[PDB]
């Protein structure tokens, strides 16, 4: 999964 | 002599960073004039499952924002959506706002990242936009909102606000218009970046810098026309060449023509235990403009 | 995730750069309080050996042009300070940060602010090598560009650029002592033998492990002292501090001795594959940089 | 060996 930083 | 991936000085941009918190979420914003821009996911109630941003904005509690520049706290007047950004109007003008523009960068273009946490600059480094619209960054969880910029004649050109990391580790931001680079979503989904191609024009810049710095062991006497190179590139992960004329300056101060470097590129594509300016693999992170500045000052 | 060689933000230092002119020479100076520090070769006439004491004896204060942007500073006095001049000026720099001086040791990281005509042009992190040079990018006019670290709001100045050897870059500390003992002369000195700074390689390999790169990890083990005997004949410094790696060994399950065997193997197929997109055996990262970039602390 |  993409990580929103 | 020497070649290093450099950043432009960050001082003018440092004065523009603010801390933007909402609930359990904290990231960075860019405070220019009386507006703060930040990634819209700061208002998302969770960043681990999918987000309905319009719903999140509809239930925003304006007073639940904490926006601060150092210990100076900014009052929120209003918030609007701007693509993948929030455009937050605040009650105070940033008197240290530089002259600035926005520009969307294209693959192969270099810019500067100001890596920011808790609303304060932590590090500065140069990056280059890949063909799949990602950057080779170093960012951890609090880094969203870190700006990318270039500085031309005192004007700051903002091109990037950091947003997210893909499952592979590639980093993705949006432009200051709020358009995500590469069309990636600001959602915690399974999106995978496209194949990346080395930017041949940049590799050529690196090799001319290598020549100017006395590194010649890899130089071919063999030659190859652009066209026969381009047919070879598309099966070997490199882009094509169209301006063989940004290199005229380099061909005049080294005596080596593009076609000899193009022949060297094909052998160097996967170095023999040797190095070029410290590298053991071709790099495409340097543009002709960067190289020119470092080698000659203009 | 990710690992990048980064500079600390340069804003606090940019306001301290001045342009120092004398006759046909122009380089950069560091203006703090009411003093400007700069390399003493700005006062040298031209080739062969310079007698800097003579050059100082024949100098007239009114021939300096020192400027902060378009603001010109009046020169009150000049003192030799090793390879530096300490120039007293008639104006306090109101943007002087809290600052200190420190001499860096081999393997330590600092920030270079590359300056031309008294203005910052670029910023990049560097690492002092075992032969007391740095891998820089400097062209003529860059002398006086400062190296600095930022701890807790205090600027620690450790370098002022002096010269290029091969292309190795050498500077003095803010006390005027040349790193490595090179001279500020246009003479044919050669840098000491370059070697990879092994403790930095170890930090970098731990960073790779943490970012999921394991292809290079050996199953063998070698004791520090046996490795040290091999490093000296193989272009690599000895390992002397290992307590700094206990946090990494605990976070990764891999001890230093396995990494040292891995280093020996990578040297044997050197270039066969990148680590995190870098040359394996990259030596520019310290354990402190690695910790800050992996964990924020 | 170049100064500057």
């Amino acid at each position: 999964n993409s990580m929103l930083q | 002599a020497g070649l290093r991936k450099m950043a432009q000085p960050s001082g003018v941009v440092e004065k523009c960073i603010v801390r933007v918190c909402y609930g359990n979420m904290a990231l960075n914003g860019l405070w220019l004039g009386d507006t703060v821009m930040c990634p819209r996911h700061v208002i998302a109630s969770s960043t681990t499952s999918t987000i309905d941003y319009d719903y999140a904005l509809s239930v925003l509690r304006l007073h639940n924002f904490s926006i601060s520049s150092g210990n100076v706290f900014l009052g929120v007047v209003g918030v609007t959506m701007r693509g993948a950004l929030l455009q937050i109007k605040v009650n105070q003008n940033n008197v240290h706002t530089p002259k600035y523009t926005y520009r969307t960068v294209r693959p192969g273009e270099s810019f500067n990242i100001l890596a920011c946490y808790d609303g304060a600059a932590a590090g500065v480094y140069g990056v280059n936009m890949r063909s799949n619209y990602t950057i080779r960054g170093s960012f951890i969880n609090g880094a969203a909102g870190s700006p990318g910029y270039n500085i031309n004649n005192g004007t700051v050109e903002f091109c990037y606000l950091h947003q997210l990391e893909l499952g592979s580790g590639c980093h993705v931001g949006s432009d200051l218009d709020g358009v995500m680079y590469g069309g990636y979503e600001d959602q915690p989904t399974l999106q995978v970046e496209g194949a990346s191609s080395l930017f041949t024009e940049n590799v050529l810049a690196f090799l001319y810098a290598a020549l100017i710095n006395g590194s010649t062991w890899w130089l071919s006497s063999s030659r190859i026309a652009v066209d026969r190179f381009n047919e070879w590139a598309v099966h070997n992960g490199m882009t094509t060449v169209v301006n063989t004329d940004c290199f005229s300056i380099f061909a005049a101060k080294t005596g080596v023509d593009v076609q000899r470097l193009l022949a060297s590129i094909q052998s160097l594509h996967k170095f023999g235990g040797k190095q070029i300016l410290g590298y053991t693999s071709l790099t495409d992170e340097f543009t002709t403009g960067e190289v020119i500045r470092q080698m000659y000052g203009v």
